[PDB]
RNA sequence: ACUCGUGAGAGACUGCCGGGGUCAACUCGGAGGAAGGUGGGGAUGACGUCAAGUCAUCAUGCCCCUUAUGUCCAGGGCUUCACACAUGCUACAAUGGCCGGUACAAAGGGCUGCGAUGCCGUGAGGUGGAGCGAAUCCUUUCAAAGCCGGUCUCAGUUCGGAUCGGGGUCUGCAACUCGACCCCGUGAAGUCGGAGUCGCUAGUAAUCGCAGAUCAGCAACGCUGCGGUGAAUACGUUCCCG
């Protein structure tokens, strides 16, 4: 049968786990099967900058950008359940890609 | 360059980002727009007293929350200022905005606003010792405040030799990560140049 | 089944201790193909020489990550843990010989301003 | 960053290779990161302010 | 070197001028700022005043100069010695 | 042995021995010995006059070496100098000709340090 | 070591010969962390020793060690601006460290084509008491005995 | 089911046992435990100092320019070279060079971008484009040192790879000044470096590759980071520096 994959991305892990609950709950309430939130490896982008505006090349500050990832695979997409997934209100902090 | 910015030091633990969105491809464009917005807002309600700007983005929705000491000047009773700002906002941004002009509960607990208040007094040639002590007393009376530090540096009193003075009351544990430190900085404008006002307000510990 | 994991540096090995006569299937190879170095062989089999069961078992191992010497050290740990499962009363002898410790020694991160973790740039007074 | 140069860096050049990135906040030509569009100085400042989502101080 | 797929590079303007002159059988002095154009065999008898950043240097083309760039014959930096 | 005016080293393997000819390096040596079918592992001791003949015939046919090559190299440098190209001026000055640093280094061309 | 002596790292036992002397020797041959190369250099040298002397290699290595180990040593001390070579006793562990360092360093200076040859020949000569490492020991003692007068510093 | 990824949690407290101790701090040793005594390493810089650095990121008092000290463009310069200093890289070789075979990583990057097969080139690369916004596909099934075998045999060499001649590739409107890379030839100094001087106390030093930011291309041997292989020594505080 047809399957929908929801890739969820966020910077904070708390927002990502909270929004994986909201989706799983919505799917359970509409009676579909939900494989669940599978945790994918976090992406870490690292930037190194000189602290001073001029000449102090031995003073540096490292910055980080973590992106957390959660895969939610929903089986048995009842068209009511599909409509529900499209009508969930989720924080801007979380990016939702639905396939 | 001795002191790490207090906000950035705690940014993952005790304080939170001043803008919420996710974008991969649009990240650079989003930042450019944010720069434009915050420069348009920081040079508009100067005498309104702004503490925070939070920018939320999603699709085309641009939610701008402006925290201000008194919203009276930030919205005329005819909506005049809200309409003017939204006009320049949507113009600049390209999309639709919803100015959620809020207000701050305890103006005198807010380090950015306390910094603005000291700075404006110095702009009105008030003795800097006076303004420092005034801010200290006002903040410490309020219930959350467990300590405050205020620092002013520059040509204080119009002298030719830079002075850097600071007054402190209570605890200000800058090295403690769990300590809730509110930081504010404002640049007072004077006939002899600019003098920088920094305020640290300790409000207790956060465990999460 | 008996299964255990041993770790050393960046090498994780999964050992399957089964009864046998002293055979090693390290990813499909013997203990002379995978680990030609005699020092590494003496190391992998050191726990067995402490229990005295050098030829009383077969071992099957999955080796991944790290390098030859890391994987050798992870193997010795895994095996020693498997021996604790087979015969708990060997633990006083095996831990006294130190085979149950996970060696926590890892590569120190490179620090800015320095060429490596500790090596500093050449200094000059003038 | 003379304002003439900031504008000239925003114009389309007549050759694709004359295009170069300038910091979106201050106009600094050197050390401009592609993903942020900011120079190392503005990056540090804004990141400390929490004005760059997901960007935090890095330790390991 | 410029790859053979693309052939030799010559600034369109420069080409135009030398063509005209040799088409109208004339060897005038051609004022040129183009350091970067290659010497085509069509140039063999022409004279070029090429910019060195300070002035124009007279370069008389010869058989042995073909395939060199024009700027190779107008030295930029002056060094008399220390 | 004797080959195109060059005395090959006493007992060196063929692939190395041939590099002593001013036009031949290790790649051209392996090429020449492959085309002639002489074992590159042979010593110069064991090289027969017949093999020397096949060697001379191939490299005099296809390859330009020794004097012929030196004359051509000198002619190429001389041309640059004569026509007055930038590289020719660099040859006159005894300075790097391939746009290398001169503030420091450039010693191979400049000779030993004549400290001032 | 202002706060006191630091612990010595345990040395393993050589799998082929079962002397910890041998693995100490490989840690002196060790360059650039290429332990496997140093290992086969030492094993090769002991095999060359075994075939040349007929006898057990570890036994002859120990004999060569005992003929190159210094018992008495000189430490320099500035005293009144004059500098005095002071005789000091060598503790056992330092003796073997010195002996092994001397053996390997003079083997590196030897003339034979390869390190396996140079090391084996230096070990054999030192077993007989002929080698450069033996001369070094004798010169170390010669300087100690010539400075016996300055022993009273006892530093 | 084992790994692993990422969420929550446990665990180290001088907590326990023996001897030191002001029945004190704290200390020496032992048990248990993955770890033992702030376990290892980041982040974190008090009151001040040096009228330290930055008016060229930005901002700003005062002074100066406004037919120029503003501003557009082509060409040149920032790449000069009798020298000197400083930080590095590659070497002087056999614990090595070269050829053949074969084993074991981590971290990271990718959209007018990363690009697989196949085919054509000795090769840089060409052609064409599968598949991937990526734990999926590409960056070979991702390394080099390593291990096995053969060859060179102490020679300025089969060490070294500077320089210079010729022929090419790719990016770019364009590689003269002034790019990187490839192929053929060439084959410099250099035989372990004077007085003096630098770094490092264990996964450290030494050595080996890999990736990233900037970036059309690159002067990257730089910088930031990642793993592989892995030492020696520390009696001690007389002497030098802080
Ligand atoms: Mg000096
Ligand atoms: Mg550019
Ligand atoms: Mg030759
Ligand atoms: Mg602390
Ligand atoms: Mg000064
Ligand atoms: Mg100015
Ligand atoms: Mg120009
Ligand atoms: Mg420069
Ligand atoms: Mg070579
Ligand atoms: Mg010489
Ligand atoms: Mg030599
Ligand atoms: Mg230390
Ligand atoms: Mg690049
Ligand atoms: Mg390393
Ligand atoms: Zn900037």
């Amino acid at each position: 049968g047809q399957k929908i994959r929801i890739r969820l991305k966020a910077y904070d892990h708390e927002a990502i786990d909270a929004s994986a609950r909201k989706i799983v709950e919505t799917v359970t309430r509409t009676g579909a099967s939900v494989v669940g939130p599978v945790p994918l490896p976090t992406e870490k982008n690292v930037y190194c900058v000189i602290r001073s505006p001029h000449k102090y090349k031995d003073s540096r500050e490292h910055f980080e950008m973590r992106t957390h990832k959660r895969l939610i695979d929903i089986l048995d997409p009842t068209p009511k359940t599909v409509d529900a997934l499209m009508r969930i209100d989720l924080p801007a902090s979380v990016d939702v890609n639905i396939q | 360059g001795q002191k790490i910015n207090p906000h950035g030091f705690r940014l993952g633990i005790t304080t939170e980002w001043k803008s919420r969105w996710y974008a991969d491809k649009q990240y650079k464009d989003y930042v450019k727009e944010d720069v434009a917005i915050r420069k348009l807002l920081a040079t508009g309600l100067e005498r309104a007293g702004i503490a925070d700007v939070e920018i939320e983005r999603t699709r085309d929705r641009v939610r701008v929350d402006i925290h201000t000491a008194r919203p009276g000047i930030v919205i005329g009773r005819r909506g005049t200022e809200a309409d003017r700002i939204r006009a320049d906002l949507e113009k600049l941004t390209g999309k639709q905005v919803q100015l959620n002009i809020l207000e701050v509960k305890n103006p005198e607990s807010q380090a950015q606003l306390v910094a603005q208040g000291v700075a404006e007094q110095l702009s009105n040639r008030v003795a800097f010792r006076r303004a420092m002590r005034k801010a200290i007393q006002s903040a410490m009376r309020q219930p959350n405040v467990k300590g405050i530090r205020v620092q002013c540096s520059g040509r204080l009193g119009g002298a030719e030799m830079s002075r850097s003075e600071f007054y402190r009351e209570g605890r200000v544990p800058l090295h403690t990560l769990r300590a809730d430190i509110d930081y504010g900085l404002y640049e007072a404008k004077t006939t002899f140049g600019r003098i920088g006002v920094k305020v640290w307000i300790y409000k207790g510990d956060i465990v999460g | 089944p008996i299964q255990t994991v041993g770790r050393r540096k960046e090498a994780v090995v999964r050992v399957r201790l089964v009864p046998g006569t002293g055979q090693f299937n390290l990813d499909g190879r013997t203990l002379e193909n995978y680990f030609p170095n005699k020092v590494h062989q003496q190391l992998i089999k050191a726990p067995l020489v402490t229990v005295d069961r050098v030829d009383q078992f077969d071992i099957y191992a999955h080796l991944d990550g790290g390098g030859p010497s890391g994987q050798a050290g992870a193997l010795r740990l895994a095996i020693a843990r498997a021996l604790i499962l087979v015969q708990p009363e060997d633990r006083p002898a095996l831990k006294k010989a130190g085979f149950l410790t996970r060696d926590p020694r890892a590569i120190e991160r490179k620090k800015y301003g320095l060429k490596k973790a500790r090596k500093a740039p050449q200094y000059s007074k003038r | 960053a003379k304002k003439a140069l900031v504008h000239k860096a925003n114009k389309k050049p007549k050759f694709a290779v004359r295009a170069y990135t300038r910091c979106n906040k201050c106009g600094r030509p050197h050390s401009v990161y592609r993903k942020f569009g900011l120079c190392r100085i503005c990056l540090r400042e804004m990141a400390h302010a929490g004005e760059l989502p997901g960007v935090q101080k890095s330790s390991w | 070197p410029r790859s053979l797929k693309k052939g030799p590079f010559v600034d369109d303007h420069l080409l135009k001028k030398v063509d005209v002159q040799n088409e109208k059988n004339t060897k005038q002095v051609i004022k040129t700022w183009s350091r970067r154009s290659t010497i085509i065999p069509d140039f063999i008898g022409h004279t070029f005043a090429v910019h060195d950043g300070r002035k124009h240097v007279p370069v008389f083309v010869t058989e042995a100069m073909v395939g060199h760039k024009l700027g190779e014959f107008a030295p930029t930096r002056t060094f008399k010695g220390h | 042995a004797r080959l195109v005016g060059v005395d090959l080293p006493r007992d060196k393997r063929m692939e190395i021995a041939l590099t002593y000819i001013y036009g031949i390096g290790r790649t051209r040596s392996n090429e020449i010995l492959a085309a002639t079918g002489i074992d590159k592992n042979m010593r110069t001791k064991d090289l027969t006059d017949d093999q020397v003949t096949v060697l001379r015939d191939y490299i005099e046919g296809n390859l330009k070496v020794e004097g012929d090559l030196r004359r051509e190299v000198q002619a190429d440098i001389r041309r640059k100098i004569e026509i007055g190209c930038y590289q020719g001026l660099r040859h006159r000055r005894g300075l790097p000709v391939r746009g290398q640093r001169t503030k420091t280094n450039a010693r191979t061309r400049k000779g030993p340090k004549r400290t001032i | 070591p202002r706060k006191g002596p630091a612990p010595k790292r345990p040395l393993v036992n050589d799998p082929v010969y079962g002397s910890q002397l041998v693995t100490q020797l490989v840690n002196k041959v060790l360059l650039e962390g290429k332990k496997s190369l140093a290992e086969r250099i030492v094993y090769g040298a002991l095999e060359q020793a075994r075939e040349k002397t007929g006898t057990d290699p570890v036994v002859t290595l120990k004999r060569a060690l005992d003929n190159v180990k210094p018992a008495l040593e000189v430490r320099s001390r500035r005293v009144g601006g004059a500098t005095y070579q002071v005789p000091v006793e060598v503790r056992p562990d330092r003796s073997t460290t010195l002996a092994l360092r001397w053996l390997v360093n003079f083997s590196r200076q030897r003339r034979e084509k390869t390190m396996v040859e140079r090391l084996a020949n230096e070990i054999l000569d030192a077993s007989n008491g002929l080698g450069a490492s033996v001369k070094r020991r004798e010169d170390t003692h010669k300087m100690a005995e010539a400075n016996r007068a300055f022993a009273h510093y006892r530093w």
